Formats: structure tokens, sequence, C-alpha cells
């Protein structure tokens, strides 16, 4: 549905 | 005009605050209360690799026009985007900030920011969507280099110079920061992993790909080197302005949101440029799980139509894997693509096969089975031939996941087939044992259909269901369809 978040550090 | 530190953020944000009892996620699908608590210039952690901090940036960099489009953005988030640009960018590299107000409900959201040094406000007279809104800003830009940002971003320390440096060296590089995460519930700024690239599966939805072991190993000489990427996210990138224009801007027939980042990534790679993620450049973005705004015509329809326009123009024969992954997209008219097909031709762009092999070799072609082969399972039991041939009964046995006597196919002929034998209703009398017999197209006794959400097998033209209750007293039977565990069967692919 929306641009997904990247995995964080 | 005021300098941004003198902008009256309290008056501006105070006009649209969430009221007591009201849902803080309703307007934006992030927490507006937490966004509104933050100062326009709130400090954020420096998420860059140490190697970034020991860098002097080429001096004679070209200034950029920053284009931010927005539709019903929270005032606090929009202002904070503008201020992050003005505070974290060397002033001589910011020609202007162009806000494209894409027919927001309240025209003051944008007009009031027009007070601020270097901000130009362009309000659309109708809903245009992000693509046409971005081309509007880009056409109005005075500088030689475009920067596009979403309207809920926060730029970090020396975010801009590393992007400009790449484009100054080679006008055909289109480059993006690492997309840090602004948490949608509490608005804490958190660094993204630097081990990522942009990608997609065959459903053509953008995703983040983790670098292969070999890709990471190859970067130990310089972990802040540019990351060549098959795809960029749409929320932040930098592109030479003439390159943007010459290469075909955005497809103007795309509407609202979705698929333009896919289209421009394919176009840039196939038509002789490149895409990079630049680790020393960091810009936070408020990621969301739902869009807060309307999609005239339906969000599913629109997204599919935009994606079809990209797939049909760029993907050659590979577009078929998208339709396979999203059959429903086949039902969505996509309009005239001649301008785009001619653009591809004029620029002598490379074939999609070229892109897959050279840009995205990690994307594996999908694995095709026009027919289901596997087990017909009932709990921990599997339909079993019992080792019988024609005229023998069938049964159930503990599933051993070794095919053999437990491997079946559901044929287009509506048979239940093991090798060249088919489950045969030799007697329709309820309670009768079924038998294996040679499969024949023209044997109505061999026709079965999956019913009840593919949980039972009914004999076509009867109210009889395959039933295991007789297994201990002779084999599987036909029995009147009813609620019985013994009539439940799940086809489990091999
Ligand atoms: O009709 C629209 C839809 C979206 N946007 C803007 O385009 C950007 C991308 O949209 P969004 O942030 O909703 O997508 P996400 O980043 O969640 O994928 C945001 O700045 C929006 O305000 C716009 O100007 N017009
Ligand atoms: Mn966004």
């Amino acid at each position: 549905s929306t641009t997904p978040a990247p995995t964080t550090k | 005009k005021v300098r941004w530190p003198d902008f009256n953020q309290e008056a501006y944000v105070g006009g649209t605050m969430v009221r007591s009892g009201q849902d803080p996620y309703a307007r934006n699908k992030f927490n507006q209360v937490e966004s509104d608590k933050l100062r326009m210039d709130r400090a954020i952690p420096d998420t860059r690799h140490d190697q970034c901090q020991r860098k002097q940036w080429r001096v004679d960099l070209p200034a950029t026009s920053v284009v931010i489009t927005f539709h019903n953005e929270a005032r606090s988030a929009l202002l904070r985007t503008v201020v992050s640009v003005l505070k974290k960018s060397p002033p001589h590299l910011i020609k202007e900030i162009i806000l494209v107000d894409d027919y927001s409900n309240d025209p003051e959201d944008g007009a009031l920011l027009g007070k601020i040094e270097k901000v130009r406000v362009l309000r659309n007279d109708r809903r245009e969507g992000l693509m046409r809104s971005r081309v509007r800003g880009a056409d109005a830009a005075q500088a030689k280099v475009l920067t596009f940002l979403d309207s809920h971003c926060e730029c970090n320390e020396h975010w801009l110079e590393p992007l400009l440096e790449r484009v100054a060296e080679d006008r055909t590089r289109v480059v993006s920061p690492i997309a840090d995460v602004i948490n949608m519930d509490n608005f804490q700024y958190v660094g993204a992993s630097a081990d990522l690239k942009g990608g997609f599966d065959w459903n053509l939805v953008f995703k983040w790909d983790y670098m292969t072991p070999e890709q990471r190993r190859s970067r130990q000489g310089n972990p802040v080197a540019p990351i060549k990427t098959p795809m960029i996210a749409g929320g932040a990138f930098v592109m030479d302005k003439f390159y943007f224009e010459e290469l075909g801007k955005y497809d103007m027939m795309m509407d609202v949101w979705g698929g333009e980042n896919l289209e421009i990534s394919f176009r840039v790679w196939q038509c002789g440029g490149s895409l990079e993620i630049i680790p020393c450049s960091r810009v936070g973005h408020v990621f969301r799980k739902q869009h807060p705004y309307t999609f005239p015509g339906g969000s599913g329809t629109v997204f599919a139509r935009n994606t079809r326009r990209a797939a049909e123009v760029w993907m050659d024969e590979y577009k078929n894997f998208y339709y396979a992954a999203v059959p429903s997209a086949r039902n969505v008219p996509y309009g005239n693509i001649q301008s785009r097909l001619e653009l591809r031709k004029k620029l002598s762009c490379k074939p999609f096969k070229w892109y897959l092999e050279n840009v995205y070799p990690e994307l594996r072609v999908p694995d095709h089975q026009d027919i289901a082969f596997g087990a017909l399972q009932q709990g921990t039991n599997c339909l079993d031939t019992l080792g019988h041939f024609a005229d023998g009964v069938v049964g159930v046995y503990e599933c051993h996941n070794a095919g053999g006597n437990q491997e079946w196919a559901l044929t287009k002929e509506k048979s239940v087939k093991h090798m060249d034998l088919c489950l045969t209703v030799v007697d329709r009398a309820p309670g009768s044992l079924i038998k294996l017999q040679g499969c024949r197209e023209n044997d109505s006794r061999q026709k079965w259909e999956q019913i009840e959400g593919n949980s039972k097998l009914r004999h076509v033209g009867s109210n009889l269901c395959l039933d295991s209750r007789t297994a201990k007293s002779g084999g599987l039977s036909v029995e009147v369809c009813g609620p019985a565990l013994s009539q439940q069967w799940k086809f489990t692919l091999n």
C-alpha cells in the first residue's frame, strides 16, 4: 500500500 | 519575508492541532500530536558512518532547486521539512525551495510558509497527484540540479553535498540519501541499516533488499562508497535538471501515488544512466502503513494503472510475471503509452533482459506449474494408493512427504490422478468404495470438484464427497456430503 520502512541499524 | 528562525511556528501549527478525545492518527496516518510537539529545528542524531565526518566536499558544487509536493500534510511536518533543508544545507547551494500544494483542503498550510526566505509556493487549481505536481515544480525550478523530497522529511548533517558531488561529476547519476526512519507513533529519528539496496518482487511493489554476503565483503575498503541500486524510493533524490527533462520527466498520465519510482528507475538504468544510494547522505522520512488521502478512482485501481504504464513500456516479455503475480491488474485500463514507447525508442534504451542481468541479477524468474502436484492431506494422514493398480481400493496413511503412493494431481480434466490412474466412482450408492481405474477424459465416474474453500472433494453431478470413514473397513468411499472430519482434504503442494 505504501513505501516500506528499511530495517534500522 | 522572514528568516526561518523568526517564523511563528506556534501560531502556524496551533491552527490545526488535534483536539481532546480526537484520534491523533486520523488526518495523516501518523501521530500528529507527537509531530506537533516538536520544534521546527529539533535536533536529530547524526546517523552517518564515522568516515563521513572526515570529509571535505568539492567547493564549486551546483546549487539545487528543492521541490516538495504535498497534499493535506500536517503543518508541523511540512514546516520541519522546510526548516531541515534551510538549516542543514549550505545556503549557497539552496537556490529555492518550491512547495507544490497539490490542492490541499486548507490553502493557508502552504500560503503561510510563503513568508519564509527562499520558499516559493505553487498551489494546484485541482488535484494533480505527486507525478504531475513534481513536474510542475521541476519546470518552475531555476537551478541546474533538482532535489525532490517528500513533505515529512528531516535532513541530517551535510546531507546535500555528497549527493551534489556525484551529479556534478556525472550528470547521468540519479542519487538518493539513505532513508532514515522517523517513527510514525512517537517521531523519534532512527538510522536505517547502510547494508540495503532498493528492489522489488514481481508484483512490482518497491522493497528494501539486504546486500548479499559478497556485496558487503566487497565494500570493506570503503563502506561509504556509493551503493549502485536497481531501484530508488520516491521520497528523496537528486537529479541534473536537463537530464530529468531530456530523459522524459515523469509519465504525466500517472495519477496520485505509486509506480513512478519504479518507472524512473527502469528508465534511468535502461537509457544509459545510473542509480545510487549515498551512505554519507541521510534524510529521515516518516514511513506510514496507510495513505491518509483520497485516490480518485480507488487506490488499488490507481496504483495498478500506474504500474501497468511502467510495466508495459519498460519490461518487454517480463511484464507477464507481474500479471501472473497480480492477475487483478489485467482488469485495469491504462490509457495511451505511445509518448513513453517513442521516448524509449528515441533514447535507444536497453532491453529489460539487460537490466535484470546487469542491474538486478538477484531477482529470480518465477517458478511455473500450470498443474497442482502433491498430497491430499487429512490431518497427519495422506490419500494413499496403498500400492494398488486398476480395480484396487485407495486409503489414507501417515504422510511421509516422499511422494510415491501419496503423490496426486488435480487435473484440468477434473480428475484426481496418480500416474495414469484416476479415483473412480464405480458405484454412486452412498457408502460405496471407490476404485482406481485408468484415467479417461470421457468417464463421468472420474470427475471431482473442490468445494467449501478447497476443503472437500465432491463427485461432479452428485451430492457425494470423498470420505475416509470406511478406510479401516475396506477403503475410501463416496458418502453424502456433510460435516465430517473424514470428508476434509487439503491439497498440499509438493
Ligand atoms: O495526490 C498526492 C499524493 C501524494 N502527494 C505527496 O507525495 C509524497 C509521497 O506520498 P506519501 O508520503 O503519501 O507516500 P509514501 O512515502 O508513504 O510512500 C508526499 O510528499 C505527499 O504529500 C501529493 O503531492 N499528491
Ligand atoms: Mn512519504
